[PDB]
């Protein structure tokens, strides 16, 4: 009987879902007020087809709906339209919302220094965030970002959490973050159950096994960050917040060149050939798409070719300049990507095809089944591929190597050592951020210590030592975008260790021999045909179920993460020997 | 809290869609 | 048409069929439970069925007007009672399982029998043969087979079928998109979307704790003087540093340890303070007793008991003809008709019991002000809380005096007062660690915390920790000494005793801070207050209308649950076990057994 | 699964309703 329902919504939805998307990309490709204005009007037609389906599917009993696969679908709509929650307060909400969102986009810091000269996070907070040298200069953007933009937030965030809270808890959840965690939730399935409680166990257990490594990188950067800062850095103390290569170290992949092992070694700089052969992004995405066909997988449709925006538009046409894969329907797909010529973009290409892959394969699955098995899913089946691309082996099957080179060794700690300033310090990151949020909505921080227990944490789990104090007035945490546009943060801990658990398995299929870190998947119909398997599920199945098809566990693991940075851990130990590791968390620079 | 995602991305909450 | 006012339309013919089944079952359920027939017991299914359907339909159709659509602050609070209220959450088949697993567990707890070694043949019910062994008997030996032999041969019963219903309880919770069947329990004392009174599930955990940690000193000064005394009724049984076995402790769980008074009395030398033979020689009866209850309502404001309450109600055991449940048990079958179930005996024991059922009746007629769906208590713990308050004042020796059981010329010494408080504490004091465990367990189980292969250790190490009291033979996880309790095998929440009695001492705090009682509480009468009446009566009134915080600050001036109260209520007991003490061990060894 | 208390008492859940 619902059955038929469904025929209806998808066929119906189809048509809807397209032009809502479509609106979406131009605007993305083409700011106008009138995109804009088709975009929201298109918007609002959703908005309400949705919330016509679901009183519609609300009108049937998932118990007695005895077929799986439907279920499923109904389970969505259903938990989804309500507006469960006061008109007032709707508004009150929606409207902090994008309140938040336009004063971390508008927000502009003045240099005293220059009080004419105010520069935006994008570009120039963030270029001294990702480049410069003085302390005072960094300093400034970091304390000044937050003195100004995370203050007036503030107030919003109080507020926000509350509204938040009231709707979570008005179905049935905990609190906000026990709804967020909601998301890794199975019911139903024997033996691939899991539970929301599960996932603050899973990610402390794991975190244990990651603090040792992080302790030494840690270590390692200090012991070198003190060449650069020496009258700013103590060897014992934690490191000052504000001198990791982001505006919030959330990674210190910019810090590599005053943290690179052996330095005269061959900088990998594929880029420079990439121009000494007059390369272009129609290279770039081509490229990458014969991989994917060498692991036995299909073509880019022409469309992609045709709709896709790789390259910026020039002044005569703006965009938003975001990497970008897009999955509009009827078959249609893109990608909106300001290309150029670097290994960069040549890596975030293949990351982003690869979304496209998982949106092409998933694409045959019902309408509402079309989504990754969960949040993380999909950032992992980006990563792999910028993984096996960035290996030295398909560097000269590509031929941006030359094959003079000596794998050696030196270059593979060079190697590692580059891609964990990027994978494993995100993780004390992440992880106590969305420790700290999960707490706040589970009510667990009271409003007049969100601060200090946000850097006591800091300072504990991350060994960060914000270099000024913060009173309560601040909002430190939602001076991050992700925060201050209320997105969970806890994917970006569940792909970086179910990353490595594809790539082990898949190189395994592949029959690879020795360290994973120099694992390239390119031509493996096996290694191909086992993740397509998972990819075509999408969200038909629970996400444990589809982990276990692919990696034959049923839960995330750590092991395969340690085994790949295991030989820059024992370089590391050995490297710290007469250096002390840890951080005494009650050192600061203003002490 | 939305059924299908039209991409890979998240972009800022105001011009969202 | 507006939803606002469909929503009325809906409403108003639901409001007009619920009155009339309600009424319809609760009473085809009194006719059974007072002359149990096969009739009375058909009339009773038909009818529950009848109304149970209804109330699915309802819930149905209910969720058609979502709630955001309505300003009207009193429709939405019913609609969300009969949509949330909505059952049915799980599988038919799987639904008809959890019924039939709760069927059967209640059966059993019920049907249990232990048979006396010295006769295969005799054997013995928890009610009336093991209840009375577990109770009086001084008998290390009899009290610890009969301990035994209620989990072991009827426990280990329930082990299997509480396992499927911990698994169907937290699908069915998890369903309606709750953490377990814990966090949905604890759903009652939630409050969601009231500025300024809001209430979340995982405050209750931290305030059951935050709470009885101000307990420890008290309950451990308790345990130690009950500890020093049993020894001198088993001195070859009883480490001067370790728990209380737990056969020994006048219950078959040792909730209450309101019968180790025998053993445990201050000075049994001060006279007894029980006045069954005052009521004996004034030749009191059920009449008497109810009709003395309706005057010290009556002396505080409150209305006097309805006829048909005189009329239609059990306070006598109706002899063999007619065959009843005698469980002191209060009625409201809806359409102002009230009645009391209670096979009541010439006792101070059943005269107290009366004012507490009596503060239930004054409840049910307080709130019939209410719409049908809000015509209910605060919280789970509120309705107990009341009737508590009543028999508190009621045993106090102003009242006695002052109703003609006590001589006008009795003398209150301290060392009467302490024998008074002394059996409060090992009813009250006592129970609370036992509950707060319990359920402490059943939360631990239900969230996932505790796998089978240590439920039992698990309940014992708890039970050693926080209780001082450690089993007497050891467990495996063929045992289910949790399900040995009706409430836990009959799928009943227990933390209502945790809190009930945190809300009494804070009533009694005030109503008494109301008759400007001058010195120590428990020795307070609110009878002849009609400032005292009001202030109760104003929360009486209020139901399941507005958040149970608010009912609380209306009679407290404070919107939190509080311990102070009942800690200034025995503070005088307190400060002399403190010192009885002075010379003993206070504390236990978690690891000494009896069979160590 | 049930909103009115038709009695103060906890009842076997056999027979009762
Ligand atoms: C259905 C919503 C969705 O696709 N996403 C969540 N989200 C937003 O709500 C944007 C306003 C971030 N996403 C995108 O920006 C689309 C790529 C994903
Ligand atoms: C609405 C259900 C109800 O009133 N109660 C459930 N119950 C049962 O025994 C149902 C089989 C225990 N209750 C009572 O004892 C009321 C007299 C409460």
């Amino acid at each position: 009987q619902a059955k038929t329902f469904l025929d209806k919504f998808n066929h119906e939805a189809e048509d809807l879902f397209y032009q809502s998307s479509l609106a979406s990309w131009n605007y993305n490709t083409n700011i106008t007020e009138e995109n804009v204005q088709n975009m929201n009007n298109a918007g609002d037609k959703w908005s309400a087809f949705l919330k016509e389906q679901s009183t519609l599917a609300q009108m049937y009993p998932l118990q007695e709906i005895q077929n799986l696969t439907v279920k499923l679908q109904l389970q969505a709509l259903q938990q989804n339209g309500s507006s469960v929650l006061s008109e007032d307060k709707s508004k009150r909400l929606n409207t902090i919302l994008n309140t938040m969102s336009t004063i971390y986009s508008t927000g502009k810091v003045c240099n005293p220094d220059n009080p004419q000269e105010c520069l935006l996070l994008e570009p120039g907070l963030n270029e001294i965030m990702a480049n410069s040298l003085d302390y005072n200069e960094r300093l400034w953007a970091w304390e000044s970002w937050r003195s100004e933009v995370g203050k007036q937030l503030r107030p919003l965030y109080e507020e926000y959490v509350v509204l938040k809270n009231e709707m979570a808890r008005a179905n049935h959840y905990e609190d906000y973050g026990d709804y967020w965690r909601g998301d890794y939730e199975v019911n139903g399935v024997d033996g691939y159950d899991y539970s929301r409680g599960q996932l603050i166990e899973d990610v402390e257990h794991t975190f244990e096994e990651i603090k040792p490594l992080y302790e030494h990188l840690h270590a390692y950067v200090r012991a070198k960050l003190m060449n650069a800062y020496p009258s700013y850095i103590s060897p014992i103390g934690c490191l000052p917040a504000h001198l990791l290569g982001d505006m919030w170290g959330r990674f210190w992949t910019n810090l590599y060149s005053l943290t690179v092992p052996f330095g005269q070694k061959p900088n990998i700089d594929v880029t420079d050939a990439m121009v000494d052969q007059a390369w272009d992004a129609q290279r770039i995405f081509k490229e990458a798409e014969k991989f994917f066909v060498s692991v036995g997988l299909p073509n880019m449709t022409q469309g992609f070719w045709e709709n896709s925006m790789l390259t910026d538009p020039g002044n005569v046409q703006k965009a938003v300049c975001h990497p970008t894969a897009w999955d509009l329907g009827k078959g249609d797909f893109r990608i909106l990507m300001c290309t150029k010529v670097t290994m960069d973009d040549f890596l975030t290409a293949h990351h982003e095809m690869g979304h496209i892959q998982y949106d092409m394969a998933y694409a045959a699955q019902p309408f509402l089944l079309r989504n990754g098995a969960n949040e993380g899913f999909h950032e992992a089946v980006g990563e792999i591929m910028s993984l096996s691309a960035a290996t030295p082996k398909h560097l000269k099957s590509i031929g941006l190597l030359s094959p003079d080179f000596q794998e050696d060794n030196e270059t593979e700690i060079n190697f590692l050592l580059k891609q964990a300033l990027t994978i494993v310090g995100t993780l004390p990151f992440t992880y106590m951020l969305e420790k700290w949020r999960w707490m706040v909505f589970k009510g667990e921080i009271p409003k007049d210590q969100w601060m200090k227990k946000w850097w006591e944490m800091k300072r504990e789990i991350v060994g960060v030592v914000e270099p000024v104090p913060h009173d309560e007035t601040y909002c430190d945490p939602a001076s991050l975008f992700h925060v201050s546009n209320d997105y969970s943060f806890i994917r970006y801990y569940t792909r970086t260790l179910y990353q490595f658990q594809f790539q082990e398995a898949l190189c395994q299929a592949a029959k690879h021999e020795g360290p994973l870190h120099k694992c390239d998947i390119s031509n493996s119909t096996e290694a191909g045909q086992k993740l397509f398997n998972m990819l075509r599920l999408g969200k038909s199945e629970p996400w444990t179920l589809a982990l276990e098809n692919v990696v034959g566990a049923k839960n995330m693991n750590v092991r395969p993460l340690l085994n790949y940075f295991e030989p820059l851990f024992t370089w590391l130990k050995d490297q710290n020997k007469n250096s002390f590791v840890g951080w005494s968390t009650d050192w600061s620079p203003y002490a | 809290a939305c059924v299908r995602s039209h991409c890979s991305s998240l972009l800022p909450r105001i011009h969202c869609a």
